[PDB]
């Protein structure tokens, strides 16, 4: 049967990053960096990076709000965790803000994605603070699709 | 050369302990 873990709240607050405990990681041959595939409810899939936390109870994992609305779920819930090792460097990406000013680009989607390797999915909405607001985007479309790295190279299309 | 998952894991380290 997959590998389940309890949603727990984060502490450190990175839209990409899931925690567990070392033992659960040892247990379930998971290695700090390593892209993971999380699934939740309503078919609901997410793409992140894994690290260890001390703080972190071996049955629970720590996700933030971004990571626990993208899979339907709440803290207390039940979601599985695979590795996820064939996750490609993105050629082209496009993501379109929740509409309801500024550079969006320079303001929010550079600094954010800057240097920061972030594992994306199709469909992921995101929040990026900036400009004394903050915004979410909607993952529209990866390639390679479903899911990719977000790499200095990456090409963003902000429209449409 | 690097492993790719400890690049990775470096950008996000970094992000937090800032
Ligand atoms: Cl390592
Ligand atoms: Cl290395």
């Amino acid at each position: 049967r997959p590998n389940r873990l309890i949603v727990d709240e984060a502490i450190n607050e990175d839209n990409s990053v899931v925690s567990l405990s070392q033992p659960k990681m040892d247990e379930l041959q998971l290695f700090r960096g390593d892209t993971v595939l999380l699934k939740g409810k309503k078919r609901r899939e997410a793409v992140c990076i894994v690290l260890s936390d001390d703080t972190c109870s071996d049955e629970k994992i720590r996700m933030n709000r971004v990571v626990r609305n993208n899979l339907r779920v709440r803290l207390g819930d039940v979601i599985s965790i695979q590795p996820c090792p064939d996750v490609k460097y993105g050629k082209r990406i496009h993501v379109l803000p929740i509409d309801d000013t500024g550079n969006l680009f320079e303001v929010y989607l550079k600094p954010y994605f800057l240097e920061a390797y972030r594992p994306i999915r199709k469909g992921d909405i995101f929040l990026v603070r900036g400009g004394m607001r903050a915004v979410e985007f909607k993952v529209v479309e990866t390639d390679p699709s479903p899911y990719c790295i977000v790499a200095p190279d990456t090409v963003i299309h902000c429209e449409g | 050369v690097t492993l790719r998952r400890r690049m990775l894991a470096a950008a996000a380290e970094r992000r937090l302990q800032k």
